[PDB]
């Protein structure tokens, strides 16, 4: 936890330590007081939000393509907690 | 149960299940023989059966696509446009089954939202094959001309794909006859039929006519008579058609002024 | 995919030891012949030494014939066993 | 396929009867399946004679 | 011991049986033969399980390379020097025996010509 | 089922894929360990491998009427199956990536071919049931692209272009020094001084008018009569004109077309009937 | 199924005229006998076996039945389900009786 | 190890389509936070600021 | 295997490349780990080491029947071995570079010497069996060079 989140500041900001310190403070505060998910767990709802996003933008081909990509992610059987990963990538589109 | 979640997949491709059926042209309803306590989860999969029924009307259309050479030139160009949307319909069956083999169980209600986006698309292709029984060209142009005036924005997108490929043989006829004076017929699917009597050296004489009863509705009646005068003198994308026949009319009259110079 | 040919020269050397082994039984007196080191580098320094009247370890001057003599028994010649043994004689 | 195997059996069965056998159709079927599965013809012939003999002593 | 060293650094022998044998891979569609055999053995009452030389998947294309120009092949039967054909025991695990026979019979008849054309060479 | 279906479509039968040899349509087995639904779709993906082996049989048959346009059309026809055989091998890597792909994926991918292959079955059929040969192979392919469908119209003008190249060699050698190539007597220029030449109206296209044919005849007869007499009087020259090199370059330029250009073919029937035609005109003037 | 083990038990059960588990003691004895090797008297040529069967028919004074046997032989050859016809033929020849 | 490489490739493809502007390094960190049971809502907010 | 084979073809026997004075230099039959197919192509390479030591004895026997165009014919025979021995040496530096090689590569490079060598081996046996010497040596090689095969 403590290390990974600091790593996040460091790669984005492109600065080492004692440069990212204040930013660290915001990040720590904001992650810690809301640590655990505040939504009911459900892979399907997040997926649907990603495909509607494709349709709304009229990128139909990519919306179908996406469906193939999510099955590939799921199939490998390595990453669990998948909804949160997907969720994040959708919020930042 | 899991065996039913798979079984509904096959009925999407229009392929009869692993249970006995007495439907395939009525809907695609399955009777297991213990359908009695499956009367709530058989009823969900009876709504999905009705999607597989609408797939089969498009499929039998495609058996009429190509014969030893099926009647029309536009009749089959239409059928090419209808097979493309069937092809895209297959794409979601091909992700759906590949989820039903990962390290499995996909919920009936989850897959219902997956079949809802095809259910506004395929249903309006099956409505579009109902207006047509004949394949004769220009009938098909009046079908998509009758369906792009209708409400609902979601099938209006779908018929605009189809407008672009139905119309494309109409326009391939049109621009050759305006510029050089040359024509194409294969079955008399152009709205110009040829030889009312017999051919006669040009001076403008009755040789072509509008042939209403197979006219594409893309043109209005005074604009079909305009492009007739243009073609004898040389001798929405529905509304882009009437613009450039006005720009054709000025280029063909220079040619008509050259005929005075020969006499 | 590795075959005897595609594996290498070193594979041939292991095999050569193995192939030998069957014949070494009857050339045995009460025990079979054993292998003796020379490296690939020990030969290319020796080849220049016989040609100036000098001995190296491979070369044994014989003073009852005024000729040079290589080790008559099996010398492993790096990864080229017993073919060099015949080449080094000419 | 069902037809073809029957005819294969049928011909062998005719030959067994001419030569006189005490095996029925069921046993004969089993023998062929053994033949296909390997099993030199002499071992099979021997085990049969010893088993036929023991049955007579018992009954 | 040297014998064991060779056996690991060289692919396991399939011209003589005295090397243990693979025909495994983690994909589900590559163990097709074990599945196909099983089917035949239960459907057909009269099935004859052949004695099959286990090959050594996609090394059949190395024997196609040699065969098309190069030397006589003593890993496969040639009835004569103008008749090249492919033994009825070659299996690759990710196809049927029969299905396999059919690709190897195209190249066999194409190596029949280059091998015949090689007997015309008078040095 | 997956690897036996990839290679049965390439023209190499299984024995879970059973080849009944161009009578009927039972081309996959009934399979117990797949579903009742999965053995029904399998036969559909096999009818598109059955009409594929009806095409590879027609090449060897006409690579031994049995004319040379029959055979130009065969080496036209092998280039329509070039994206077919290429998409099957692009599918091999898709099934190695995960073993989670089955034959419903194969359906999606192999329907860019169900809009091509029945329609070309009918081209090859009208060929073998009438025993057609000559330039009227081009006239079959031309009347088959008189039909619709955008995949079948791009393809059969490419199959048309390869064999119109087989015409281009004839009619260029015909209008050089007057060479007539006939290996079976297939071309429209008929034979049977100046010698005899005549035209068959029964091996002539409908995209070559009668009035277009006779521009090729008269030019070709002029060069032929100097092939007897003397070739220092040659209208097209040979020593004294390098117009034959211009004619070669012009031919090569037009040898291919994206589909088929009618206006470019007949434009160079003008050019070969002029420029070099100022040479024999000034003989008969003075004669 | 039809594994060797399962087929040898069925054979023993019917021929001894006793139940499945009651033919066990003979069943073990049967496995040793088959797993001890023998080699047939006739080892080479499919024809060498056939002529023997044919000689036997004459010997038993049943010439007509050996003619019928030749006819059956063609039938067996044409169907091609079996690839070890000889084993089957040597086996009945040995169990011949009057 | 290999499945872990293949899986990351899938995720990179999910990223390109949605125009996130996350690199191979930024995505891998995000995953790791995500796997420890952090709320994605909070996580998205932090990221936006870090790009400022 | 690869590099050790090069020494068999400059006339130096292992006990794997055994020399027999009847049938020549030959690979020993079914030795452990040698593919059926690789023994067949290794035997075509051993016929080019068999005629090569049947040629180097023909030099040393008659240098350092009698004749003085015989030994001019021997310096005639040493000149055809000149590109052979360079192509054994161009295999030699390749197999010192890396040790994974196919014998198909030596098969490819030394077929060129599989159609010079048989056609010259009839020349030296014809010299030794009519017992001919002298200025009729110049006649003996000349009318064969009239014959087929550009090499």
């Amino acid at each position: 936890p403590n290390v990974l989140l600091q790593n996040l500041c460091c790669r984005i900001l492109g600065k080492g330590e004692a440069d990212v310190a204040q930013q660290f403070q915001y990040a720590v505060r904001v992650i810690g007081s809301n640590f655990a998910p505040t939504v009911e767990r459900d892979e399907f709802l997040v997926t649907e939000k990603i495909k509607k996003e494709f349709v709304r933008q009229r990128r139909e081909a990519d919306g179908a393509l996406f469906s193939e990509l999510h099955r590939k992610l799921q199939s490998q059987g390595v990453l669990k907690n998948r909804w949160s990963i997907l969720y994040l990538l959708l919020s930042l589109s | 149960e899991t065996s039913l979640v798979r079984d509904l997949l096959y009925v999407f491709q229009g392929i009869d299940g692993k249970f006995v059926k007495m439907c395939n042209s009525e809907n695609c309803y399955k009777v297991d023989g213990k359908v009695a306590v499956s009367k709530s989860l058989k009823d969900i999969t009876s709504k999905l059966s009705e999607l597989g029924w609408l797939h089969n009307k498009i499929k039998k259309y495609t058996d009429q696509r190509s014969l030893d050479r099926a009647f029309g030139l536009v009749g089959q160009s239409f059928c090419a446009a209808l097979h493309q949307e069937l092809k895209e319909y297959y794409r979601l069956l091909s992700v759906l089954h590949s989820q039903l083999q990962v390290e499995s169980s996909l919920t009936l209600r989850r897959l219902l939202v997956w079949t809802f986006d095809p259910k506004i698309r395929l249903k309006t292709l099956a409505a579009l094959v109902d207006h047509c029984q004949g394949r004769k060209g220009g009938e098909l142009a009046s079908a998509v001309h009758a369906y792009t005036k209708t409400g609902d924005p979601y099938m209006r997108s779908l018929v605009q794909h189809i407008l672009g490929l139905v119309a494309y043989p109409i326009l391939n006829f049109l621009y050759r006859w305006i510029y050089d004076g040359e024509l194409e017929d294969t079955y008399h699917e152009f709205f110009v039929a040829s030889d009312p009597v017999v051919k006669t050296d040009r001076l403008w004489h009755d040789k072509y006519s509008l042939r209403k009863s197979m006219i594409p509705s893309f043109m209005t009646m005074d604009q079909s008579r305009k492009v007739l005068l243009i073609g004898k003198s040389i001798n929405d994308l529905e509304n882009a058609f009437q613009t450039k026949i006005d720009a054709a009319y000025f280029d063909t009259s220079k040619y008509l002024l050259d005929v005075l110079n020969k006499n | 995919e590795p075959y005897v040919t595609e594996a290498g020269r070193e594979a041939f050397d292991k095999l050569y030891k193995l192939h030998e082994g069957g014949l070494q039984i009857l050339s045995a007196t009460t025990l079979q012949p054993q292998l003796v080191l020379l490296e690939e580098t020990d030969l290319v320094k020796a080849v220049l030494n016989v040609l100036i009247g000098v001995v190296s370890s491979t070369f044994s001057y014989n003073q009852a014939l005024q000729s040079f003599a290589v080790k008559q028994g099996v010398y492993i010649s790096g990864t080229s066993p017993d073919n060099v043994s015949s080449l080094l004689t000419q | 396929n069902m037809s073809a195997v029957r005819e294969t059996m049928d011909v062998l069965l005719e030959i067994s009867r001419l030569l006189n056998t005490g095996l029925d159709m069921e046993t004969l079927s089993i023998c062929v399946r053994l033949c296909e599965q390997g099993i030199n013809p002499e071992a099979l012939s021997s085990v049969i004679k010893e088993l036929r003999r023991a049955s007579d002593t018992l009954k | 011991d040297a014998r064991s060293w060779l056996e690991q650094h060289i692919v396991h022998q399939y011209w003589t049986s005295r090397a243990p044998r693979f025909s495994h891979s983690s994909h589900l569609h590559s163990n097709l033969s074990a599945i196909w055999d099983q089917h035949l053995y239960t459907t057909d009452p009269l099935y004859t399980p052949d004695d099959k030389t286990i090959v050594t998947e996609t090394q059949v294309i190395r024997e196609t390379l040699w065969l098309l120009s190069g030397v006589k092949k003593l890993l496969i039967f040639q009835l004569n020097d103008g008749k090249v054909n492919v033994r009825n025991d070659i299996i690759v695990t990710h196809m049927t025996q029969n299905c396999l026979r059919s690709v190897l019979e195209q190249i066999a008849a194409y190596g029949q010509v280059v091998f015949r054309l090689q007997k015309f060479i008078d040095e | 089922m997956i690897h036996e279906l990839l290679l049965a479509l390439s023209g190499y039968p299984g024995s879970i894929f059973t080849w009944n040899k161009r009578t009927g349509l039972q081309v996959s087995q009934d399979i117990p360990f797949l579903h009742p639904g999965e053995t029904s779709v399998l036969n559909r993906l096999c009818k598109l491998g059955t009409d594929y082996i009806r095409f590879t049989e027609f090449i060897e048959q006409y690579t031994g009427l049995h004319g040379i346009y029959l055979r130009a059309f065969c080496r036209g026809l092998d280039s329509i199956l070039q994206p077919y055989r290429q998409a099957l091998l692009d599918l091999e890597q898709e099934f190695l990536a995960d073993p989670h792909l089955s034959i419903s994926h194969i359906n999606y991918s192999l329907d860019q071919f169900h809009l091509l292959f029945p329609s070309i079955m009918v081209v090859v059929e009208q060929i073998k049931s009438q025993k057609i040969h000559g330039c009227q192979i081009l006239e079959t392919v031309y009347k088959h692209s008189c039909g619709g469908l955008p995949p079948v119209r791009s393809a059969l003008e490419k199959t048309l272009a390869v064999c119109h190249g087989v015409m281009y060699k004839q009619l260029s050698a015909w209008m050089l020094h007057g060479l007539l190539l006939d290996q079976y007597e297939e071309f429209f220029v008929r034979q049977g001084s100046l010698k005899q030449f005549s035209l068959r109206a029964e091996m002539l296209p409908s995209y070559i008018p009668v009035r277009v044919a006779e521009k090729i005849l008269f030019v070709g007869e002029s060069v032929q009569m100097f092939e007897n007499q003397n070739v220092n009087m040659s209208r097209t020259g040979s020593i004294l004109k390098n117009q034959e090199d211009t004619f070669a370059a012009e031919l090569h330029r037009l040898k291919q077309q994206p589909l088929f250009s009618l206006v470019d073919f007949e434009s160079v029937l003008d050019r070969i009937r002029s420029t070099v035609a100022e040479h024999l005109w000034k003989l008969m003037v003075e004669e």
